This record gives C-alpha cells, structure tokens and sequence, in this order.
C-alpha cells in the first residue's frame, strides 16, 4: 500500500557529492521508519543509513560514519541521503525501504520492508 | 531477570507512558507486532503482563 | 489481581454481577 519512487543517482568521481531521494506515496502516517540499503557487486545487501520518522533519530554504519547524512522532508514527502566524501568502495546499487512496524538497528533484509526499484550509484 | 526464571509479573492499576520510550535514544531492535507503535499509547487492551 | 484502600450504624449493601 506504500509505493516508493527513488531517484538522484548518477556517476561522480572520488571525493565528489551526490544526493539521493526516495518519495513516498500511500499510507504515509503509518510509516515510522526509513532505512537506506546498499548492495555491492559480490557483497550482501547491508544497512547503511537509518531514520525514524517520528523521532528524527539518525543511525549510521561504521563504514559511512562521519560522512553520510540522512534527512526527512515531510512537506515534499521525500527522504534524502546526501553523499559526502565519496570513495570508490561505494559503487553499488542503493535501495530505500520503509517500515510501518517500528525501528530496528541494524537493518536486516529478512524483515518486512516496502522495497523500491533501486538506483545505480557508480563512483571511480 | 533470568531466562530460567523470567517471572510473569502483574503490574496493574496504574498507567505506563510509552512516549519516553521513543525518546529514550537507546533502542536497538524495537519490534511491535499486530498493532503499530504509533497507536499504542492512545488505545489499550487487557492482559498487560510483562 | 486487584487492590483497594477504603444499632447506631446500619451498613447496607447491594451486590450485582452483570455483563462481567
């Protein structure tokens, strides 16, 4: 019942900047938790960014700590993911996920999420 | 408590606020089944064993 | 599963158990 549309991807060099987005449509007030995923070629899809919609609390992984920021825009109904200080280990497919049951740090693939279509982010 | 002795304690005839739990800034795997945690504070149910 | 705190005198009472 919740549809996620994500964009903002593209190719940028090392040390550059990007800014992903993920718009939500449907039962918006029931969604309590937005988490950003990342699946490298040859690696499992892990948890990178986390954001409670009700609380505003942000949780970040240890490989992206001090570089990655997540923000919520309730007026435009779209969660953001600003990419700062990029390194070439970030070449992966990124996914935005929504939860209507609560928050769980660390992110897990086997939980019930509303999955998007994924955006390619390529850095070199 | 222990897991060989997790007693079925009855806390009754009072009120439990849950809005400080979301602002406790320490929860890791906060999992609510059935009903959403947004609609936990306003509506309650029987058998509130812990 | 409860607790409470409360000839010349005639302490009348009437008790009813309906609808649980």
């Amino acid at each position: 019942q919740v549809q996620l549309v994500e964009s903002g991807g593209g190719s940028v060099q090392a040390g550059g900047s990007l800014r992903l987005s993920c718009a939500a449509s449907g039962s918006i007030s029931s969604i309590t938790y937005l988490g950003w995923f990342r699946q490298a070629p040859g690696k499992e899809r892990e948890g990178v960014a986390a954001l409670i919609t009700v609380n505003g609390h942000t949780y970040y992984a240890d490989s992206v700590k001090g570089r990655f920021t997540v923000s919520l825009d309730n007026a435009k109904n779209t969660v953001y993911l600003q990419m700062n200080s990029l390194k070439p280990e970030d070449t992966a497919l990124y996914y935005c996920a929504a939860a209507a049951w609560g928050y769980a740090w660390p992110l897990h693939q086997d939980d019930y999420w509303y999955w998007g279509q994924g955006t390619q982010v390529t850095v070199s | 408590a222990s897991v060989y002795a997790w007693n079925r304690k009855r806390i009754s005839n009072c009120v439990a606020d849950y809005s400080v739990l979301y602002n406790s800034a320490s929860f890791s795997t906060f999992k609510c089944y059935g009903v959403s945690p947004t609609k936990l504070n306003d509506l309650c149910f029987t058998n509130v064993y812990a | 599963t409860f607790e409470y705190v409360s000839f010349k005198n005639l302490r009348e009472f009437v008790f009813k158990n309906i609808d649980g």
